[PDB]
């Protein structure tokens, strides 16, 4: 499976998704930086929408810790 | 691990695979539970940091946690090397260099590196800095993972 | 493997049936996961190019990635023995002749030529020539293998 | 069973008659160049038409990652 | 087994129930697969003919194949005979007789005597002459148990 | 789940619940001052109606033993 077919379902915890994610970016091998850009990027873009919502409320420089305790009773 | 063998000095000997297994089977078992941070100190005893790394890269599962540790572990060092200013002017030929973050984190240092600066005289715990990061990001984990 | 013995020596010895069995083990239950890599690089720590051919040898199932990773270890080196030509005329007496792409693989060397070579001052690490070959093509496949 | 009834199924992926060739292939003891010739022939002729169609596509010169990725929706 | 001690000899030591019980296990689980060889090979290093026909007489089970074995055995140990005569005159008090097939097999010769020429200046090995027999008859088997 | 969050059920044996709250006080991180200061306090103000009855008649001083012991038919 690749990278981009990584999605939150409607009902899913962003958690277990978060889980899946950085499953799959560690079967990724591409520079850092290019992962740092994965990281920001494509983890928000396929969040569902209630926590989609609530990560855009979050604004930049958020760290995992907030935004895992941010969309958890979503 | 760095152990003492019997004509009294101390050499590097492999970590055994049911030690291994075991600290897979712990990690199964008890997942972030506060136990495991006694059982990761007694199976870290006279560990390298590249063991150390070795036992971080073998886990299956917990992957977020796997990366908030890893940004701890590089925050840590981060503050290590802030702290910890280079020294003045070249390296001696009569010595060995100091440590950064990285080294700390066996990224950047060999293991006769590692087996260098902890053997030699005075020894410097790379080991032992390592460790409480570890267990200074086993605290977030568990505080986070706590229900 | 070649290990240092007591007396301060770099020696053989052999293998343990556990750690055959725990490769075995490691193959069965995790396939093609990216844990195999870190695993397999603590198993094959002192290890001989004769220990990694029977690693490799003693595998049962996934033929067709056993074949995959088979061609690019000849790829690798065929490589090997482009990028470093023979040497300049007859061997020395007073030398040991360098190793080819096929001597890496283990496949035209002899165990005791494979000790001369990693014992012997300087050393060469034909071991961790292979290994690259060996987690170069555990990338391969678990690029393709990812579904 | 010889290498000769290796054959694969009309709803068989192309990957578990892969294995199961390269596991028969591995109780053949013949010369290299007999087995490289066994490997372009007969892995070929004995697939099936679906995939068989899709092989012919690829040309020579292919290897076993672009074979197996090539035939995977078959 | 005959194996070297830490004082630098080559003496012989028991081989030890858990390798026993791996060669049964082994059969047990994969009876005629090819994976069997190695597995084989690696459980057979610095073993003696007394230790292998233990080996091949512990096995429960397969006996078409057990007869098919010992039948290719005495048809290998009969050609070593036919191929290597015996040699000229009665043998000197200084030196140690040449083997047979049946010394190869185990048979007609006494451990210290497997000892005496394994150990001896120049060695001679029997253990790998006997390790060929079986497994070119392991081939044999593999071949026919194809289905 | 949080400390203050622990409280005992109205048919839940105390027994049950001080192993609970030992779990969660195992999993905070306080100095240890202020682990005794929550000792003495949250254990018995979270604890149902009927023992913690029983418990205001032990009084202060009181070992876990003797609570132990004291609300156990409740």
């Amino acid at each position: 499976t690749s990278i981009l077919d990584i999605r939150q379902g409607p009902k899913e915890p962003f958690r277990d998704y978060v889980d899946r994610f950085y499953k799959t970016l560690r079967a990724e091998q591409a520079s850092q930086e290019v992962k740092n850009w994965m990281t920001e990027t494509l983890l928000v873009q396929n969040a569902n929408p209630d926590c989609k919502t609530i990560l855009k409320a979050l604004g930049p420089g958020a760290t995992l810790e907030e935004m895992m305790t941010a969309c958890q009773g979503v | 691990p760095i152990v003492q063998n019997l004509q009294g000095q101390m050499v590097h000997q492999a970590i055994s695979p049911r030690t291994l297994n075991a600290w897979v089977k712990v990690v199964e078992e008890k997942a972030f539970s506060p136990e495991v941070i006694p059982m990761f100190s007694a199976l870290s005893e006279g560990a390298t940091p590249q063991d150390l790394n070795t036992m971080l890269n073998t886990v299956g599962g917990h992957q977020a946690a796997m990366q908030m540790l890893k940004e701890t572990i590089n925050e840590e060092a981060a503050e290590w090397d802030r702290l910890h200013p280079v020294h003045a002017g070249p390296i001696a030929p009569g010595q060995m260099r100091e440590p950064r973050g990285s080294d700390i984190a066996g990224t950047t240092s060999t293991l006769q590196e590692q087996i260098g600066w902890m053997t030699h005289n005075p020894p410097i715990p790379v080991g032992e800095i390592y460790k409480r990061w570890i267990i200074l990001g086993l605290n977030k984990i568990v505080r986070m993972y706590s229900p």
